[PDB]
């Protein structure tokens, strides 16, 4: 149903692949356990932060 | 915008899972989907246009 934003699926989650990172607990949970994730306490390293806005074409595209 | 032999659009095609293997996930499964938080988090208060090239650009990371 529609209560979500758009997301695409194409077919598969994954093909000869993975859906994000499919590997051991590191350390710990991730959910409530270290507030300001996304700004108010940005990490070091952990996503690709390439750039600051206009994801190309709208959405993706280069 | 492609159209030939194994696309780019074969990677960007986890779009569906990059959210929705958390909050439809952690409460069914442990914490191994996602090793990282950041990736999905991005949509906040933060970047709402980084997340959906990050499923190309650096599935993992």
């Amino acid at each position: 149903g529609s209560k979500r934003w758009n997301s695409c699926k194409q077919n598969k989650q994954g093909a000869n692949s993975r859906p994000v990172n499919q590997t051991p607990p590191p350390e710990g949970e991730k959910l409530h356990s270290d507030s300001g994730i996304s700004v108010d306490s940005q990490s070091l390293h952990d996503q690709q932060p390439h750039t600051q806005t206009a994801s190309g074409q709208a959405l993706k595209g280069d | 915008g492609s159209a030939e032999q194994e696309p780019t659009a074969e990677q960007l095609a986890q779009i569906a899972a990059e959210n929705e293997e958390d909050e439809h996930s952690v409460n069914y499964k442990p914490p191994a989907q996602k090793d990282i938080q950041e990736i999905q988090e991005l949509d906040k208060d933060d970047e709402s246009l980084r997340k959906y090239k990050e499923a190309l650009l650096g599935r993992v990371a």
